């Protein structure tokens, strides 16, 4: 039906214009349903047309907005739960020491119950995550981060009610979001402080560890952060403190540093530079990165809903989680 | 059984770990005939408390033996099955020995791997073939885990020492201590540097065994390590648990000899056993440790001790650490039964077991 | 004998081809000969030529060929444990593996020549096929770019990889050996071919390669490393002496640690320095 065409083009228009689910977890959600719906009313018999109609409307949604890859990890998951299924009915060094026009009836069926099932998984990937907070955090110690983040606010306030320590928030210069969630945090009583970008360092002496979180992991371990992660993981290297990333599975990108200059996304001067200087806004070239890049030698853990692992295992997770020919989608 | 009282103020850094003392045992309050808890399990927390069985392939040999003579003498009750009554019985016998002394990765792997096999046993089969068949299983994984895998990395480790090499090793381990006789009689003409600590002063052990294997050694103190490490060629450490993100949990006075050995240009080594290899994560030793007696840190010097009365002030702490962690940029291989591997190798070796 | 000449007719008919390469073309061609209907013999005999081979050429490469093809035949000898269609089977699926084995370097050239830019000075030691592939593709990608090449005072085969590339029409100049410091920091990434890949990560190349890498940790720039599959070798040289002598033999060869390396470029993928480590237990080599 049209429907399901009415749905798909106002999800590429509304990623491509604006953001859409403010919070991670209901953007994974959104693609999520947008691609069951898109296995229930279709016509489709062999895995090929289905896997090749996904993957046309998968680059279409990537093409509209390339910095959000949480949609590209959902299509690439869904990808490989078709493959996993179609092999499950039809029957490296070690390994080196496949059609998919066979139709099946019950394929469906099972395509919709194994999305059900990585629904929930995604629904109870917080609490997974946030269980872990009492390992890693002691009284008395003092945490920093940067931005606002549900994980890493839900990692922090969740050991509050038994632990009793002090956070130091830096705000984003373009996109003054720390804010909210000191406030958020001083809601709650864990003695929450504020400042600006510019005494990171500065104060990077006292500091005793640091939480944060990511937009995307790459494959080699490093994260597409929010403006300012990187400086922070330079300082930490500096001050050899270490430096968590709290970020649940559909935040994994099966993508190297390959590319160049499209990595972070510009937007409209206007945050940095207001519109009321005067002339001098036609010699002056302004720039708005949103995002930035940090690599993997300077990150120590990664906290996930499936436990902590070092950036040194994240090439198997990404092996794990996606298969090689559809890392290009 | 009641709960095992603290003795002294801790520090506070350590206020979340337990601090006890080796002179007030906790079974004290218990009956002389053990009732509720097993002879065995009582022993074997006795001999935990006084300090008896110290070493962490001691402690799980200890463990298990005493978890086969309970099996022995333990008699499953009418109308319920065997499978989980084993387990829950288990329960309490591990409280107990928890709060004689806390438990090490090597006892807690154990005791996983003998509650798996206790779920394993069917309802049908009968009660002296599973006992008999959790006893072999027992055995088994001590043959294999602890024996035949001290084996195997002595044989991996014989091509890494060679002849004039000096090699540097720290408290006690008998691992290390095996790898070095096995090379010692294969032929090969080294000698050994042994670095000790206070207040265990367990290095000693190693020393007489190598005296009287035939190995050259050499003793001195752990802040002298810096002193030593010029003319020493190679660095051997033993390992008590290895975590998901490859750092080493070892005896406190090994995260001090990795640094030191890398800035002065020195290869380091790590021996551990599979068994050991614990799927939990920690980043430095202060959210998870163990605080032993700190009446140890005491000393006769001169003719008086200074820290004779130490409780009388109240602003004077003791800090007595055990264990401590080892970030994975300080280690350069990791010998195992499966070959030498990285240490950011460590959860792929976790992956295939 | 017949397998000297062998690999030496292969090594000549196509220069470019690699050392490994040829030797394991000449063992499977050589696996054709044998007569014997036992697995000891067959072992023994290939064995024998295998090391013989690597005696003629001192190289890490041909070894690493060799364990691998031993390695391949004790899988499928255990495969059924029959030496009757054994053999059989094992030919066919050694041929699978040499035409796998040629596409290597297609595909780590395709892999690899995503991470130069337009405009960014690449640094190489010596002269290197997989490099050659590399830069060849990404100028046929519509990129331009400047390559610095180390003279390789040993033998001079920086100036051979020189002429090569500016034969493709790219600003190529050549770099004194004891200047790879000096031109550190005009280059935006390094990017060198590896001759074997150690247990851990790290990279036996030619004796003028860890000093560049040591440069490029010290100056922040990505040092590259492209290689093969076939030179994966179970080694863990600990320094420049735990190397073996029969590979060094003024040495021709050095190990470079694995915290130098940023990634790797193998007919695999892309990799890291550590997970060369989990295929190499994987294949129980």
């Amino acid at each position: 039906g049209s429907e399901l065409s009415e749905r798909i083009e106002s999800f590429v228009e509304t990623l491509k214009r604006g953001g859409g689910p403010r919070s991670s977890e209901e953007m994974a959600r959104e693609t999520l349903g947008l691609l069951r719906q898109i296995i229930t009313d279709h016509r489709w018999s062999n895995a090929g047309e289905l896997m090749e109609l996904i993957r046309r409307e998968g680059r279409r949604m990537t093409a509209a907005q390339p910095s959000e890859t949480t949609v590209g990890n959902m299509v690439r998951r869904v990808l490989k739960i078709i493959r996993e299924e179609y092999g499950r009915l039809h029957g490296s060094l070690h390994k080196l020491l496949e059609d998919f026009s066979f139709h099946y009836a019950q394929l469906q069926s099972n395509i919709i119950e194994a999305i059900n099932e990585l629904l929930v998984e995604l629904e109870g990937t917080m609490e997974n995550i946030a269980a872990q907070a009492l390992e890693h955090i002691d009284s008395n110690e003092v945490i920093m981060t940067i931005g606002f983040s549900r994980t890493v606010e839900a990692f922090l306030k969740e050991a509050a009610r038994k632990r009793k320590f002090h956070v130091i928030v830096a705000e984003c210069a373009p996109f003054c979001q720390g804010h909210e969630m000191a406030v958020n945090l001083s809601k709650a009583g864990i003695e929450t402080t504020v400042m600006t970008d510019a005494a990171i360092f500065a104060v990077m002496s006292r500091v005793n560890k640091v939480i944060i979180g990511t937009k995307t992991i790459l494959a080699n371990g490093a994260l597409r952060a929010v403006t300012g992660t990187h400086t922070l993981a330079l300082a930490a290297k500096h001050h050899s403190t270490p430096l968590i990333v709290c970020a649940p599975m559909f935040k994994l990108s099966p993508q190297f540093p390959n590319e160049e200059d499209s990595f972070h996304k510009f937007v409209a001067p206007e945050e940095v530079l207001p519109f009321t200087e005067g002339d001098i806004l036609e010699k002056v070239s302004v720039h708005c990165p949103v995002f930035d890049y940090v690599p993997p030698e300077l990150i120590t853990l990664f906290i996930s809903n499936i436990g902590g692992n070092a950036p040194s295992y994240i090439y198997r997770l990404m092996s794990e989680l996606y298969h090689p020919d559809d890392h290009v989608l | 059984v009641p709960t095992r009282k603290d003795y002294g103020s801790k520090v506070s850094l350590f206020s979340h770990l337990p601090q006890y003392s080796r002179q007030n045992s906790l079974t004290q309050f218990m009956s002389i005939p053990s009732s509720v808890i097993h002879p065995a399990m009582v022993r074997l927390g006795l001999q935990y408390s006084q300090g008896l069985v110290s070493g962490s392939n001691a402690r799980c040999i200890a463990l298990l033996r005493a978890l086969q003579q309970v099996i022995q003498d333990y008699t499953t009750p009418p109308n319920e099955e065997l499978s989980r009554d084993l387990v829950n019985k288990l329960k309490p016998y591990m409280s107990f020995l928890t709060q004689c002394r806390p438990l090490s990765a090597s006892m807690h792997n154990a005791i996983k791997f003998l509650n798996k096999e206790i779920t394993s046993v069917g309802s049908s089969k009968r009660e002296e073939e599973a006992k008999s068949e959790l006893r072999a299983a027992i055995d088994r994984y001590v043959q294999e885990k602890i024996v035949l895998a001290a084996q195997a990395i002595s044989r991996f480790a014989y091509q890494k020492i060679s002849n004039g090499d000096v090699i540097l090793v720290y408290g006690c381990s008998s691992l290390v201590s095996r790898i070095l006789q096995e090379a010692w009689t294969e032929g090969r003409r080294f000698r050994v540097v042994v670095v000790d600590s206070r207040p265990w002063l367990e290095g000693r052990h190693t020393l007489r065994s190598l005296v009287h294997a035939g190995v050259p050694a050499s003793y001195l103190l752990i802040p002298a390590a810096s002193y030593v490490l010029p003319e020493v060629s190679k660095v051997l450490l033993g390992a008590h648990a290895l975590l998901a993100n490859g750092s080493v949990m070892s005896r406190v006075g090994t995260a001090q000899l990795a640094l030191v050995a890398r800035a002065h240009n020195v290869p380091v080594l790590v021996c551990c056993e599979t068994y050991k290899f614990c799927e939990r994560v920690q980043t430095d030793a202060f959210v998870s440790n163990e605080l032993d007696d700190p009446d140890d840190l005491q000393c006769k010097r001169g003719e008086h001790v200074a820290l004779a009365n130490w409780q009388n002030h109240a602003s004077l702490r003791l800090l007595n650490l055990v264990y401590d962690v080892t970030p994975p940029e300080l280690v350069d291989l990791v010998i195992t039964e499966l070959g030498m591997i990285p240490c950011s190798s460590v959860p792929v070796v976790l992956r295939v077991k | 004998k017949e397998l000297i000449e062998y690999f030496k007719s292969q090594m000549k008919e196509d220069p470019d081809m690699a050392s490994a390469v040829a030797a394991i073309r000449t063992l499977l061609e050589f696996l054709k000969r044998d007569k014997g209907e036992t697995i000891q013999g067959l072992r023994a005999n290939l064995t024998s030529a295998i090391e013989t081979l690597c005696g003629v050429d001192s190289s890490v490469a041909v070894s690493s060929g060799g364990e691998l093809f031993l390695r391949f035949i004790s899988l499928a000898s255990l495969e059924y444990s029959d030496y009757s269609k054994c053999k059989k089977i094992m030919i066919e699926r050694g041929e699978l593996f040499l035409r796998r084995i040629s596409l290597s370097r297609n595909k780590i050239a395709d892999l690899c020549h995503t991470f130069i830019k337009d405009g960014a000075t690449i640094l190489t030691h010596a002269y290197s096929r997989v490099v050659l592939r590399v830069l060849e593709a990404a100028v046929a990608a519509k990129k331009r770019f400047s390559v610095y090449v180390t003279e390789s005072q040993p033998d001079l085969s920086g100036k051979k990889m020189a002429k090569a590339l500016c034969h493709l029409n790219v600003p190529v100049t050549v770099v004194l050996d004891a200047a790879v410091g000096y031109i550190m920091e005009k280059a935006d990434l390094v990017i060198v071919g590896a001759e074997g890949v150690v247990e851990n990560g790290g990279i036996i190349n030619k004796i003028g390669t860890n000093q560049m890498a040591v440069c490029a940790k010290a100056q922040n720039k990505p040092f590259y490393v492209v290689a093969e599959s076939f030179k994966f070798v179970r080694l863990f040289p600990l320094n420049q002496q735990d190397v073996p002598d029969k590979f060094k033999y003024h040495p021709w060869v050095d190990y470079t640690a694995p915290s130098l390396i940023t990634l790797l470029f193998t007919d695999l993928g892309v990799l890291t320095p550590s997970a060369v480590s989990d295929e190499l237990i994987k294949l129980y080599l």
